[PDB]
């Protein structure tokens, strides 16, 4: 999930806006 | 801001900013 994607490995917008409402 | 390793407040205030009105959803899980 996102802390896997973004915190562990490096985080990129494609990737955050998967998690807009 | 957004390519770098993001944890904790520094990824919730990423999410704060890239998704705006939207809002989202944070899921540590």
């Amino acid at each position: 999930g996102i802390v896997e994607q973004c915190c562990t490995s490096i985080c990129s917008l494609y990737q955050l806006e998967n998690y807009c409402n | 801001f957004v390519n770098q390793h993001l944890c904790g407040s520094h990824l919730v205030e990423a999410l704060y900013l890239v998704c705006g009105e939207r809002g989202f959803f944070y899921t540590p899980k």
